[PDB]
DNA sequence: AAAACGACGGCCAGTGCCATAT
DNA sequence: CGAGGTATGGCACTGGCCGTCGTTTT
């Protein structure tokens, strides 16, 4: 109606009547009294708040009798054809493999009796498809094998049969596998192992206009049915922590293991030589038959795995929404233009430049170090004394004169004299010796002369090497650094006179005494690990942000930057050397880690002929530019929670002022005439947990204190629960997210206090510990009552524990069953934290599936010319036509509303608070970025997106502005 | 200060020239110093070659240009610049009553409008040759002209003229891309300067404006006494082109894509004398272990070091060692490595003093031949960077050095 | 003549047709060379430096300024700088005017400087300081290349780039050291000449009795002096350092002696023109010696997909550049004109070879190669090309 | 003249620590 | 009785196994 028994604003009369009916039973006296008592106990009662403006809209028809039936009908409508195709596959009958494989390029279909016939494309509703690619030749697919009911198909790349000196280095749609039918029936289904990689090599997938084709991955269904955590994956391997009944029913994601688990039978042999990874094209040409046979073997194994898998997946996730959600989640798509190439250059060069400044600074030091060899002076150095100062021997076997005109002989007589002496190969081994004169430590840093990538000097040195800190003479509070094998990095405090090639303790004591002029232990830290024998000193581990258990692998870790700023960590040369090195390291860490993936991204450039007419005629169109696409290789369900997994795009960093290459996502630029419209779910899992607790306790929104608090506040006013925590503790809102979510999922108080000390530099151990103690006591009180009972969030913890402890845990909203490898009967009380977190994480996955289903339904309802661009857990982005973009802005909002109501419907609550009714603001932009306003300044492009690339600002619009621009309608012309 | 030692070393090893008094900071910066010694000449040649390689060799739309050292013909009045006249004509003018009363005071106007001046910038000749060089690339608008030469500047007989070796590049571009090209060239030139620098942070850049409001960037090197300008970038626009070719403006345009637009001019001018001085200061490097290894040496980049190899003879039969050293020296020169023939020098110092001398001269490698080199093909080698001795077969020596330098470019 | 038309058409000479003339080129008052002329002059200077300075331990570079300040000898033929700052002071006060203005001319010699007429004086000024570089080993030389200013009869100013070698030798063997050089220099010109006969040497006598030699090249109009060798004795050394001669001594024969000075001066602009005429000797082709030709090879594209051929040509361009081979990127025009016209244009530019990358190069890597001299077309594997080119250079250097 | 008998790099797999995302 | 969770990937280092080739024994 307008306000609930607890004076919390709810959905307006019109929308509430459109969503919920009047049949909802009013809570009884006892429930309301309990809720009022609970709110009074926490001091949340008697505080009115200003209501938000009402929203009036007339939603499209909702089929069925309630939200659940409507969503079920929509999901079934979406997923019927693909399920039909899968069932057709289950009954497939195929003959054995052909006697011999064909050599022609293109597609060949093999009939009975081994006859091979050329075909344009496989004419099937469903397939099991696999592709092998010659890595050394780049990324162009090499060959492929497919199987359909009553048919085998083999595909040969044109580059495999023909011989040419060179091929185009830029991928084109003309050199990819044709695997779609022009305008039986529609909505083909493709099955395979790691199907995203196979999809990446299909010409038709890169067209901007969407296609019906969808993909099912046997790996994803294995994860859903009998998946294993990363810890479980590691433990399952090496089986060749206290319960083991789950091993017999689970396996890793490798195809052979899955085949063994699901059908057993004889094992699957591998190709011994791995020609597709090691060999060249000639190796493939000569070993064609064996490679094609192995491909057919893999395809048949995947077919058997899918046949044995599908019924179990249908049983353990009965809700039709999950299947359609996976199908729509498996069709990610990213646009890009020529700027991407420039980006690849601009970062790399920049990286190199920085890497040139860094290495140089180190290399010089190395060059200056060799002199210490003289007189054994290195024995006095408090850093490099422990290195190998070897000296290998070179190895062997066994007057007023006038001018002249006769110098022509003096020339040749000299030259011949040399030509003879160069023949002295008698005493030289055939294998050249490597820099025996130089010390061994220096030699390790020098590439071998025969190395094709040889460069002068110790060009191999880097910050991550254990010697680099030694060369830089790094110091911690006036104490030099040292590396213990057991305990990682640390520092040496001199003065240990009880003997606590030998350590030059005097050269450390003198240095510390000199340092002290500018200001059984006498210093406090990680404590002296006496097992590290270093006479004259104590070894103290460098503090780690994750506690004393972890060991420091490098002082140049980003978390140590503030210590440089404060001056606790110093460099021997002084000045900005240490700070500059750390700044370079922080700038280039992300690129150093991810450049192999980013530069190797498969980019296909679409020719002008195949581009949409809406772009070829747009005023902002740009001739002579490039317009390509990248299809993210997403594993539809790569985790126990069934989240999507990918190496690149689920790890790409957000644009930052200093991080080189941080504008990766900014390079995803819509073509002229197209826009990116999207949004993020606000406080998703926090709200899910709060509503679960509220439903458990008294079936009323806000009955629990946590549910009461999560609804109050506004993001714009900095009064939401995340912002409230951030202001109470004094940190950023992202740090508040981390702090809250850690505690939600069983983080201990030590973890919370250590995290607090990491961000709020003002705090000490005492204050952080006290804050953590008070917050934990408030959020969840004592766990025992008979010699979680109290606390605002106690009901939520109890509900999650109860759901996890069920003999067959299921998602409260959609009922998807947890993997067999984690049911209580198979694991008893093992992997408890993962099982508990799985409830909420799979609830979020169901939220994502529901949002995708709603978006697809809304786009289909009004013939909107948009498509799903990408999803990152809760973040959703869609590529839309500009003229229709505003309509999309509403389609998202309504979807959110539906996803909010449906979530409550399965919990027994017949209303939705107005607070979480809509998104904070839907984003409309030309490129993907965390917020529209940022211009993405970076060392890779200091001028930002506005000048170098010309991309202007986006805009964030809330519900009211969207309604104004749409007047509440969604039709093409109102 | 600490800069006295650098100048003393440069004087001893003939990097500079003249007396100590003539080599003050003001004379060095102004360009009125006597000149450089042979080592300085070789260092400047190496720097010029590297600049040419980085700016001209690897670009399809860059061409050389040669601008004369004087500006003849009429000049605007009042500039008070020197004038060119021959002493052969310093008497015949006033002979026999040519208005010999008071009009000789107005003869200054004649001095202003009867003789030319010395070239002050390389930009003027490049602007003059813009039209001629437009014909090379069928008027393709993006194209450059580069030059290196000496220029004269008045300095405050009470005033004199200083000579400066400057490298100038003029880049004609589409007007719309003018600022993007300005940023690109700023970044590229700064990268080039940092490349050879041991401490590339001492080079820095700043933004600058002036009366006309045209954007500018300037590059400074941080000498011990402060930041000193070494290079400038100006986005002039098209005013100079119009003024030199007024009226028939139609001829000034060039092809920008399908359009035909007037070019925009970007000017870059670096000082090679200041560049050499800055590189010398950087190499000399004006930490407990660093102070304990105070070896006087100029760590000039291998691509910039005037001398690469030092060759001498060991004790033994002088004739055979001399013959083999002659052959080795000839081969090293033939492949293209500059060598210091120490084998011809008489013996007056130990090995340590000879090593010190070669370090001050900044020689990359020292090659030593002895009796063992006749017994077998092995010779001794020493590297400037590490001071570590090694043994190497003679036959491969020519290759190794060729590799080293060739890889020094891509470290 | 046709040669000058070709030079103007192919950016060897700068300035309008109204400006270029024989007298202007000979005197040195011409507007200047074009980029091709600059490249050819650079190649000539590099060859001269390698021949004279590189392979000799007793020859060193020297740096001489373009002007000399201070009091100077009056009443002669040489450019001088009129006082600059004085032009700002006289315009506010008159010194009575009239017949004391003659002294103004004298005042010119009090302050006015002078430009550089030759590198000999700078070398002589350096001599004393630079003798320390050889431990006073008397026989040694100083080499330089630089621009000099010469009046041309209001006097005009001509600029000539010249290479100068100053050789200090003991008086006894000096006359033998002269002829020695007279041979080598004469050989050097013959090294790159298609007709070495046209270079000649002559003996000359000085009014003081000192003999010398002059090197001439026979242009179509006559024999022009391209280089000169003079034996001068100790006159200039004594004059430049009057007084105590002790510091002018050098150790020859393990005894002190005052060296004799030999001056070798060659005009690099006149040499440039001489080689231009020599290499121009039934089509307009400039057969410049491969060691001197500014541009070695020309690169182009055939008919087919532009992107692939352009990528291949850019790769080949970088490969050839990295090996020290100058390349003219003709592939940016895509054969918008006939092929024979392109061949003629490249022949006029004196490009040794023309390489045509075609669609078939993608299939098998075969490339069409044409030579400047033999003019015979060939098919070659692209990977080979680089090495082959290098050999064709080195061979020419040796033969 | 044949062929043991070793050192000495190449190469790979496995482990540890750090960096990203949500 | 108490744990943050799920994913991806990079470089640095270390242990072991194997193929050359140049001393040593037949
Ligand atoms: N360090 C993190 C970051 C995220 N998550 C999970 C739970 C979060 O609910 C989900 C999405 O987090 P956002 O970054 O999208 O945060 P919210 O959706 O909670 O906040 P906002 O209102 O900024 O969307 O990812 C987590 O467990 N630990
Ligand atoms: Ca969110």
């Amino acid at each position: 109606l307008r306000h609930n028994p607890l004076d919390i604003q709810m959905l307006s009369r019109g929308l509430h009547e459109q969503i919920f009916g009047q049949g909802g039973e009013m809570p009884g006296e006892a429930a309301v009294r309990r809720s009022v008592e609970h709110l009074q106990k926490h001091g949340l009662w008697g505080q009115p708040a200003v209501p938000l403006p009402d929203v009036e809209l007339r939603l499209p028809p909702l089929y069925g009798d309630n939200l659940d039936q409507h969503f079920r009908l929509l999901a079934q409508k979406q997923s019927l054809p693909y399920l039909e195709a899968a069932n057709l596959l289950l009954q497939a009958q195929l003959p054995p493999k052909p006697p011999a494989w064909a050599w022609a390029e293109g597609w060949t279909r093999y009939g009975p009796e081994g006859e091979a016939v050329p075909v344009a494309i496989p004419e099937e509703r469903a397939l099991v498809f696999d592709v092998e690619v010659c890595l050394a030749e780049g990324t162009c697919p090499t060959l492929a094998v497919a199987i359909s009911p009553s048919a085998w198909y083999s595909w040969c790349s044109q580059r495999l049969v023909e011989e040419r000196y060179s091929w185009t280095s830029q991928l084109s749609p003309a050199d990819l596998i044709p695997l779609e039918v022009p305008t039986d029936w529609q909505e083909q289904l493709v099955v395979g192992h790691n199907v995203s990689f196979d999809r990446a090599h299909i010409r038709e997938q890169y067209l901007i206009q969407g296609s019906r084709m969808r993909f099912l991955d046997t790996m994803s269904m294995h994860m859903a049915i009998s998946g294993l955590s990363s810890f479980q994956r590691s433990l399952w391997i090496a089986a060749k922590i206290s319960s083991w009944d789950w091993l017999d029913i689970s396996s890793v994601n490798s195809l052979a293991e899955v085949h063994r688990l699901y059908v057993g039978g004889p094992p699957l042999e591998k190709e011994p030589r791995e020609l597709f990874v090691k060999g060249t094209m000639k190796d493939i040409r000569e070993n064609f038959q064996d490679l094609m046979q192995y491909c057919a073997q893999d395809v048949w194994a995947t077919h058997e795995v899918f046949q044995q898998q599908l019924p179990l997946f249908l049983e353990r996730c009965p809700h039709p929404v999950t299947l359609a959600g996976m199908l729509e989640m498996g069709v990610s798509y990213l646009p890009v233009n020529q700027n991407w190439e420039r980006y690849l250059a601009e970062a790399q060069g920049t990286y190199e430049e920085l890497q040139r400044e860094m290495k140089k600074s180190l290399m010089d030091l190395a060059n200056d170090a060799c002199q210490l060899l003289s007189g054994e002076r290195y024995k006095e150095d408090p850093w490099l004394w422990d290195l190998e100062w070897d000296l290998q021997e070179f190895k062997q076997k066994k007057l007023g004169p006038c001018s002249e005109e006769e110098e022509f002989q003096q020339d040749v007589m000299a030259r011949a004299c040399l030509q003879k002496l160069k023949g002295t190969t008698e005493l030289l081994p055939k294998r050249p010796q490597h820099l025996p004169g130089h010390p061994g430590w220096y030699r390790k840093l020098c590439p071998r002369l025969d190395d094709p990538a040889w460069t002068p000097g110790p060009s191999l040195l880097s910050l991550q090497m254990r010697v680099t800190p030694k060369l830089m003479a790094l110091t911690w509070d006036g104490f030099p650094l040292h590396y213990s094998e057991r305990h990682g990095w640390g520092y040496l405090v001199p003065g240990r006179r009880d003997n606590l090639v030998v350590c030059p303790y005097r050269a450390i004591e003198s240095l510390y005494r000199k340092h002290c002029l500018e200001q059984p232990s006498y210093h406090h830290g990680n404590g002296p690990y006496n097992d590290v024998d270093i006479p004259g000193c104590w070894f103290f581990k460098l503090p780690h942000k994750d506690g004393n258990s972890c060991n420091v692998g490098s002082p140049f870790a980003k978390d140590f930057l503030p210590k440089m700023e404060d001056g606790t960590l110093q460099a021997g040369p002084g000045g900005a050397s240490g700070p500059r090195a750390l700044e370079i390291n922080k700038m280039i860490s992300f690129w150093r880690n991810a450049h192999k993936r980013i530069s190797s991204q498969m980019v296909v450039w679409l020719p002008r002929s195949a581009l949409p007419r809406a772009v070829i005629r747009h005023p902002d169109y740009d001739e002579e530019g490039l317009y390509g696409a990248i299809l993210p290789q997403v594993v539809t369900a790569g985790t126990i929670t069934r989240r999507a997994v990918e190496p690149t795009w689920l790890t790409a960093s957000n644009a930052r002022p200093d991080r080189v290459g941080s504008e990766l996502k900014a390079m995803v630029q819509a073509p002229p005439g197209y826009t990116l419209v999207g949004a993020d779910v606000d406080s998703q899992e926090l709200w899910i947990a709060a509503v679960l607790g509220d439903a458990h306790f008294a079936g009323m929104h806000g009955c629990t204190a946590f549910g009461w608090m999560t609804l109050q506040g506004r993001k714009s006013r900095g009064t939401d629960l995340h912002s409230k925590t951030a202001t109470t503790v004094g940190i950023s809102r992202e740090h508040a997210k981390i702090f809250n979510y850690g505690r939600i999922y069983g983080a201990g108080q030590p973890f919370a206090e250590r995290l607090l000390m990491q961000f709020n530099h003002r705090l000490t151990q005492q204050e952080a510990a006290e804050k953590a103690q008070q917050m934990y006591a408030a959020t969840k009180g004592l766990r025992w009552y008979r010699l979680w009972k109290g606390g605002t969030e106690s009901e939520m913890f109890n509900k999650l524990e109860s759901i996890a402890t069920s003999d067959i845990p299921r998602t409260p909203v959609l009922g998807c069953c947890i993997s067999r490898a984690l049911e209580p009967s198979a694991v008893q009380e093992e992997f408890m934290t993962s099982r508990v977190n799985w409830v909420v994480q799979s609830s979020a996955v169901d939220y994502l599936h529901l949002m995708l289903v709603a978006m697809k339904w809304l786009f289909e309802e009004f013939a909107i010319d948009g498509r799903f661009c990408i999803s990152i857990h809760d973040e959703v982005r869609y590529l839309v036509r500009e003229e229709d973009r505003y309509r999309a802005a509403l389609a998202l909002q309504i979807t959110n509303l539906l996803t909010r109501c449906m979530f409550a419907y399965k919990l027994g609550l017949n209303d939705l608070p107005q607070s979480v009714a809509f998104f904070s603001a839907v984003d409309i932009d030309r490129c993907l970025r965390k917020e529209v306003t940022m211009d993405c300044k970076t060392p890779s492009n200091p001028t930002g997106m506005e000048r170098r690339y010309g991309i202007p600002q986006g805009e964030a619009l809330d519900i009211y502005q969207i309604i104004e621009l749409t007047k509440g309608s969604l039709e093409k012309r109102s | 200060e600490g800069s006295e030692a650098l100048l003393e070393i440069c004087q001893r090893r003939h990097f500079l020239s003249g007396s100590k008094q003539q080599l003050s900071r003001d004379s060095l910066l102004s360009g009125c110093h006597p000149g450089f010694g042979p080592l300085g000449v070789e260092l400047r040649k190496n720097l010029a070659a590297e600049w040419w390689t980085s700016v001209v060799v690897f670009r399809e739309q860059v061409f050389p240009v040669d601008a004369l050292h004087h500006k003849p013909g009429p000049l605007l009045p009042g500039d008070s610049a020197f004038r060119l006249v021959s002493a052969e004509t310093l008497r015949e003018i006033l002979q026999d009553k040519e208005l010999s009363k008071e009009q000789l005071v107005a003869f200054l106007e004649n001095v202003l409008k009867t003789s030319g001046k010395l070239r002050e910038n390389l930009l003027h000749g490049a602007l003059e040759h813009y039209v001629n060089c437009l014909d090379l690339v069928n008027k393709r608008l993006p194209y450059g002209l580069a030059q290196i030469g000496v220029c004269f500047h008045p300095v405050f007989g009470v005033k004199s003229i200083g000579e400066k070796t400057e490298a100038s590049l003029v880049w004609f571009t589409p007007p719309r891309t003018s600022n993007q090209w300005l940023d690109f060239w700023l970044r590229h030139r700064l990268q080039w300067w940092r490349k050879f620098a041991m401490s590339p942070s001492n080079f820095s850049s700043s933004d600058c404006q002036d009366e006309e409001g045209r954007k500018g960037n300037k590059l400074y090197y941080n000498f011990p006494w402060g930041k000193e300008l070494i290079e400038t970038l100006w986005n002039l626009g098209d005013h100079e082109l119009l003024h030199m070719y007024p009226g028939n403006v139609s001829k000034l345009h060039g092809r920008d894509g399908r359009k035909n637009v007037v070019p925009c001019v970007l000017s870059v001018n670096g000082d090679l004398d200041r560049g050499m001085l800055a590189y010398l200061y950087d190499s000399f490097q004006l930490f407990t272990r660093k102070k304990n290894l105070h070896r006087k040496v100029l760590k000039l980049h291998p691509c910039l070091a005037p001398i690469k190899v030092a060759l001498d003879v060991g004790r033994g039969p002088t004739l055979e060692l001399r013959q083999v050293c002659q052959g080795l020296f000839n081969e090293l020169l033939e492949n293209g490595i500059s060598v210091w023939p120490g084998y011809l020098e008489t013996m007056q110092s130990s090995l340590e003093q000879l090593y010190s001398k070669y370090d001050e001269m900044s020689i990359l490698f020292t090659v030593l031949v002895t009796e063992t080199t006749l017994e077998n093909g092995l010779i001794h080698l020493r590297s400037r960077d590490t001071t570590m001795k090694e043994m190497m077969h003679i036959s491969k020596l020519k290759d190794f050095l060729i590799k080293y330098i060739s890889s020094a470019k891509n470290v």
